[PDB]
RNA sequence: GGUUGCGGCCAUAUCUACCAGAAAGCACCGUUUCCCGUCCGAUCAACUGUAGUUAAGCUGGUAAGAGCCUGACCGAGUAGUGUAGUGGGUGACCAUACGCGAAACUCAGGUGCUGCAAUCU
RNA sequence: GACAUUGUCAGGUGGGGAGUUUGGCUGGGGCGGCACAUCUGUUAAACGAUAACGCAGAUGUCCUAAGGGGGGCUCAUGGAGAACAGAAAUCUCCAGUAGAACAAAAGGGUAAAAGCCCCCUUGAUUUUGAUUUUCAGUGUGAAUACAAACCAUGAAAGUGUGGCCUAUCGAUCCUUUAGUCCCUCGGAAUUUGAGGCUAGAGGUGCCAGAAAAGUUACCACAGGGAUAACUGGCUUGUGGCAGUCAAGCGUUCAUAGCGACAUUGCUUUUUGAUUCUUCGAUGUCGGCUCUUCCUAUCAUACCGAAGCAGAAUUCGGUAAGC
RNA sequence: UUUCUGCCCAGUGCUCUGAAUGUCAAAGUGAAGAAAUUCAACCAAGCGCGGGUAAACGGCGGGAGUAACUAUGACUCUCU
RNA sequence: GAACCAUCUAGUAGCUGGUUCCUGCCGAAGUUUCCCUCAGGAUAGCAGAAGCUCGUAUCAGUUUUAUGAGGUAAAGCGAAUGAUUAGAGGUUCCGGGGUCGAAAUGACCUUGACCUAUUCUCAAACUUUAAAUAUGUAAGAAGUCCUUGUUACUUAAUUGAACGUGGACAUUUGAAUGAAGAGCUUUUAGUGGGCCAUUUUUGGUAAGCAGAACUGGCGAUGCGGGAUGAACCGAACGUAGA
RNA sequence: AGCGCCGUGGCGCAGUGGAAGCGCGCAGGGCUCAUAACCCUGAUGUCCUCGGAUCGAAACCGAGCGGCGCUACCA
């Protein structure tokens, strides 16, 4: 009593029904898997940033 | 293989938190206690009609066993455990290995 | 079947232990033999040659037991089996040597 | 004993030469492929006529043999032992396979079928190509008529279309008939055992005056 | 059984090449790498700490993280009905620069070099590529070019 | 332009055989107290630039040179290949239509270029 | 006679009896094998993916160095030499792009090294995170790149989170070890004991992990033509039959009759191969009986050929009427 | 009915012996502990050890060489 | 080969059979992973429904330009590895024979190897080279340029890195074509036996045989044709007329 | 066909990485009038072939050759 094993058939109409959608990308990616020196200085440059654009337009 | 009895690794004993001297030595099970849970357990389910009521492993398949070794730190007696592959043979006793030798 | 298996696998080693059990008594009543009696001497060469050759079909079934047959748990026991049976060999083939070298032979005449 | 050519006929598979994967084949029954005067000098026999395949197919060794004695013991007979050099130019590499089945009575009660159908070496072949010579022999011009005999005689052996060709080439050589004779009539051609080496304007000048002095004696 | 490991059928793909055995030259430590960068992958044997997968050769990401000795690169990979981002990890020596955004740079500040000069012209730049036109009238002369008449050939052996 | 230090591309740079090399520079070269290393001051280390030599290294040139590199409407639009037909052929396979398109071969040409710093008749 | 007996616990014996089990894949099942967890090359059709009981092989280890760092050197082989010494001992020179070695299978990779020798070492360490492969973007295994420490080596830049890279392995429950010596034992305390938290080990190879022997020719049920044993159908290896060629046999002579080495076919009266139909049944070997059909003709009719004198015989044709 | 029922107790069973460094449960005894508890020693039968038993279950060889023709092998060697 | 009667009992069944009105709209799958899993499930996928945020775009089973990657087809072996045909010229202080020989680091000839230059034929697990078809990315407003602000990161250093302020560059805003609305979420059915055709392709002598790759189909689909046929050719369907 | 075993002196057989032996035969001498028996000695091998791993094996791992034994069932 065999069977068919393995087969790529009608995989590739499934996947175009509605398929392909390429992912939604954004302005500010995500900042995990970067360096978290970089993180950490990033963290208090824009903190610093912040505060000098509040003092200026205070 | 073959293992030295000490080795100089980390130790994070809160007092040297740095590489120390360590005496090693090799893990083993210790006694199964009486008056843990699951014998208590195990005894009030076993007794009485029933039989067997828990199974009972057969189907070996492995020849080895990981080893284990407890390093114990000289200074603060702080004790780690860190395992190895699997071999067959396993010795602490150092019996070096020399190159330029006869058979 | 692995119960059959292990079954005639305890059967071999018990045959194995009391072989080498009337190996052992052979062998030091060959020692023992008071060498005047070489008939006895003889006989007990010819009676522990049995015996080794009873434990060398054995250490021969223990070989291809530990090559193909997947003991799976005993390779300790058949191991130590066959160092024994081993032994016990090279026992009978210094009591043979010993008996079957000639006293005015070139090999005992070269070094003694 | 030997399954007919028809069921091994055609490029079926991927070529299956002897490798380090077979390790055990039967050998070829085809082992002389040169014959003839085949010591003959090149302009000993300027003619060259050709057996060339219009199929791409397998030709089995065991018909090479056979199509090889038959056109060497016309020619040999009906025209001298030395009058014409004949080479084989296919080699049998291709190896043959067969899955043995039973022949027996009740032999699907141990025969398993399909399962394991892979098959061992029985034979040897050599894939032809559509215009690929198969036979090709060199003689002068007054052997023309019997070695185009022998050669169909030898056509008989094989399955498929094959052609006889008179090819424009001097012998067993690539250049016409007069473009070697004018090139042979200076000294830039020089014999070797069987075939001819040629001068080229390229190389070290000393060796190519060493070689071929004729040619530079001008 | 299968066999489906790390570098399963990557014989010639990390092959290193004819007569480019040994070390690697330094213009490729030398390189600098900044986030946005676009980067083709193209593994090399020499190395084998830091390699893409087998998937990633000859693909081409934007980088988003800059480490000591590697670069953090992010694909787009197809799975399933869908695309997922992937971010790899690989040493420099599998890496180089992509030739097509440095071109399009180029081409970026020729653009507004023509625009900022147009612009005190207003001659309308028209800055657009176009795909290749169909080629207009032209009169070909015979003067030393009279038409040469061919003819097929007939059959020949050329053997 | 030569040379030295550090290089980039990594044979147009390599290999084989000869020939030449002002100046300077590199080099060979001379010594073993010291630091240092060897069975061996040969290599390595140190010292002198003194006693000498372009012999070698190194650079350049030569060779119907090998190799390598570039190009060709040289092979060849060939082999192969995407697409099409109720095309051919018993079949094997092969033509045609719209397209893409090699490799070997042959011929011709070439045999390192160049960056930073220093120095030289 | 205070022993037997009787009562309750405890150990042994106990297919006499009770209950249950007695893998999967599979060109039917069984036997065989593992294609069941994995690795290399190929199949695989130049991204990736990709099957068969496809092909050629391999894994359940081994290593305190065969790991890490640094320094020095160059290997296989060949040639030419030197007492004993020769084909092979040790020493010297030249050539040597790797033709060697790198634990193992194969494939990549490596030459002032990733190889060989020497020096020092434990980074094969700690804390958790992110990412790649398999992939459901789950787990496991393996791997990658950083961060925070503590270290090793080296003049230093640097390198080092095991093995140059691709394989070398394991959940819940339970037990046990290490750490915190932290939390709880719930009327309040102290000490044992126990239970928890974090991180490992003890193992499931049918490898995402049941605790498991057979037989039924006395058999039963649910189903299956997803699946065999008849026919039928495709195919024709095998069987049978027929050709083509012509080395030779036939005293002489290839072809009267034959005919090797080869090669092209036909048939479905062989046996296979397959699994399409049929398992809510197509009554299954042979014989008897009875009819018809085919021709690849045994005889009979008429002919042709012969190594046909006659006789007998052999080859072949029209022929299935009988 | 008659005539006979050969060899094997190694295995598997069955059965006889128990002086015992064998194994050896519960109860009981001793030591430690503050106790729960732990560790010892002792430890019946049975296994184990040692005998018997096949009109119990059952089982009861292999290869060479060898006699004035050949054949065969009374005979011999070896494994067992 | 464990009677009969009643009850537990409407015992359980991954298995067989059946499952009751019409019309309208949309519309599949026989594939991935895991399971004592292979006649079944879960999971992802395909499908429906409910919609929600917006209003022509942060798109596309497509091409072009530019730029990568690959190791198949082909080709090659007087290029490596391996296989392989035939001679030629040589070398033996150094293969085996004989001859002249007492022998000689002696001579002649025979045959084997080793080298040189050639020559014939080859490779799924060989390769220098190397396509076609397929395949990744980019073609800008989330962009470019100028100036100077933040940092505990980084540099010898206001040196760079990242994110910024302010200013400038707008409809040819950075190739073509098309967009039928674009994007997003929830929930759930059925399916998880497939099969056929062209082309590539493995096993097999072959098979209406078994097993893969891409695409298109049948299943789920009628219609005209192929007399006849699930798949082929043509073309896909509301009811009618021309 | 599959699986498993075996292949060693003239015959029957052992044989584990530092590496070939047992018995009977065979050869020599002795004893005996002589032959056996007996005594003292000696010799004996392509370890089936081929390749590989190892610094090295008959042994380890592969290719075949040869001979044995087991299975080949449900209809
Ligand atoms: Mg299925
Ligand atoms: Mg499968
Ligand atoms: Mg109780
Ligand atoms: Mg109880
Ligand atoms: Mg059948
Ligand atoms: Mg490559
Ligand atoms: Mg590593
Ligand atoms: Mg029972
Ligand atoms: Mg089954
Ligand atoms: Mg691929
Ligand atoms: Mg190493
Ligand atoms: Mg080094
Ligand atoms: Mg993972
Ligand atoms: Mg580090
Ligand atoms: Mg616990
Ligand atoms: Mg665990
Ligand atoms: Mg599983
Ligand atoms: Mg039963
Ligand atoms: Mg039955
Ligand atoms: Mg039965
Ligand atoms: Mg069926
Ligand atoms: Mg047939
Ligand atoms: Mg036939
Ligand atoms: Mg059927
Ligand atoms: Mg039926
Ligand atoms: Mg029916
Ligand atoms: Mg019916
Ligand atoms: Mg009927
Ligand atoms: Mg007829
Ligand atoms: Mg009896
Ligand atoms: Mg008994
Ligand atoms: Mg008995
Ligand atoms: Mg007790
Ligand atoms: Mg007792
Ligand atoms: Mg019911
Ligand atoms: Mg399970
Ligand atoms: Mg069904
Ligand atoms: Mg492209
Ligand atoms: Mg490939
Ligand atoms: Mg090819
Ligand atoms: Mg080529
Ligand atoms: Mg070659
Ligand atoms: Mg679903
Ligand atoms: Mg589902
Ligand atoms: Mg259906
Ligand atoms: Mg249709
Ligand atoms: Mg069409
Ligand atoms: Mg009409
Ligand atoms: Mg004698
Ligand atoms: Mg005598
Ligand atoms: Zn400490």
């Amino acid at each position: 009593a065999k069977s068919k094993n393995h087969t790529a058939h009608n995989q590739t109409r499934k996947a175009h029904r509605n398929g392909i959608k390429k992912p939604k990308t954004y302005k500010y990616p995500s900042l995990k898997g970067v360096d978290p020196k970089f993180r950490r200085n990033h963290k208090h440059a824009l903190h610093g940033t912040a505060k000098a654009l509040a003092a200026a337009k205070k | 293989v073959n293992v030295p009895k000490t080795r100089k690794t980390y130790c994070k004993g809160k007092t040297c938190r740095k590489h120390t001297q360590h005496k090693v030595t090799q893990y083993k099970a210790g006694k199964a206690s009486l008056f843990a849970q699951g014998k208590r357990r195990y005894d009030r389910k076993q007794s009485g009609f029933g039989g067997q009521t828990k199974p009972v492993f057969h189907k070996k398949a492995k020849t080895t066993k990981k080893v284990v070794l407890r390093l114990e730190c000289v200074k603060c007696k702080t004790r780690a455990q860190l395992t190895l592959k699997r071999c067959k043979h396993f010795e602490l006793g150092g019996e070096k290995k020399q190159k330029g030798q006869a058979l | 079947s692995q119960r059959k298996l292990q079954q005639d696998i305890d059967k071999l080693l018990k045959k194995v232990k009391e072989g080498i059990e009337d190996f052992d008594d052979i062998y030091e009543k060959f020692q023992s033999t008071d060498p005047s009696n070489s008939s006895h001497r003889e006989k007990l060469e010819s009676d522990l040659k049995r015996e080794i050759k009873k434990l060398q079909k054995h250490r021969d079934q223990i070989k291809t037991w530990l090559s193909k047959e997947d003991v799976k748990d005993k390779q300790s026991v058949l191991m130590t089996n066959r160092r024994l049976i081993e032994n016990g060999m090279e026992r009978f083939k210094s009591v043979e040597k010993l008996m079957k070298t000639k006293q005015f032979s070139k090999e005992a005449l070269t070094n003694p | 004993a030997r399954r007919p050519a028809r069921c091994y006929r055609y490029q079926k598979n991927k070529p299956y030469p002897k490798s380090r994967y077979n390790r055990a084949v039967p050998d070829s029954k085809i082992r002389i492929y040169d014959l003839g005067k085949k010591k003959a000098t090149v302009d000993e026999f300027p003619l060259c006529v050709h057996l060339v395949s219009n199929e791409l197919e397998q030709l089995s060794s065991e018909a090479l043999e056979a199509a090889r004695i038959c056109a060497n013991k016309y020619m040999t007979t009906v025209s001298g032992r030395d009058a014409f050099h004949l080479r084989v130019r296919v080699h049998p590499f291709h190896v043959l396979r067969i899955n043995k089945m039973l022949s027996c009575a009740g032999a699907d009660r141990l025969q398993q079928g399909m399962r394991g159908a892979w098959g061992k070496p029985h034979g040897l072949a050599a894939r032809v190509d559509i215009g690929q010579i198969i036979f090709s022999v060199r003689t002068k011009d007054s052997n023309k008529d019997v070695v185009v005999e022998g050669l169909r005689r030898a056509r008989y052996k094989f399955p498929g279309q094959q052609k006889i060709i008179l090819s424009k080439k001097w012998g067993f050589t690539n250049l016409d008939r007069p473009e070697y004779l004018k090139k042979r009539e200076a000294g830039e051609v020089k014999d070797d055992g069987a075939f001819v080496k040629f001068l080229s304007k390229k190389g070290s000048l000393e060796n190519n005056i060493r070689e071929f002095p004729e040619y530079f004696a001008a | 059984g299968k066999s489906h490991g790390y570098r399963s059928r990557t014989r010639y793909m990390f092959q290193r090449d004819f007569r480019k055995h040994g070390a690697v030259h330094l213009s490729t430590y030398l390189k600098v790498y900044k986030v946005g960068d676009i980067v083709d992958i193209k593994a090399n044997g020499s190395i084998q700490k830091g390699m893409p997968h087998k998937f990633y050769q000859g693909k081409t990401g934007v980088v988003y993280n800059v480490t000591k000795s590697s670069v953090g690169v992010i694909i787009n990979k197809m799975v399933g009905n869908r695309y997922l981002e992937k971010r790899l990890n690989l040493r420099v020596e599998h890496i180089k620069h992509s030739k097509c955004r440095q071109e399009f740079l180029e081409r970026v500040k020729a653009n507004a070099a023509k625009r900022a000069e147009a612009k005190a012209q207003g001659v309308a730049v028209q800055l657009k590529r176009q795909p290749a036109q169909p080629r207009e009238s032209r009169i070909v002369s015979t003067e030393g070019n009279v038409p040469q008449t061919l003819a097929p050939v007939p059959y020949e052996t050329f053997i």
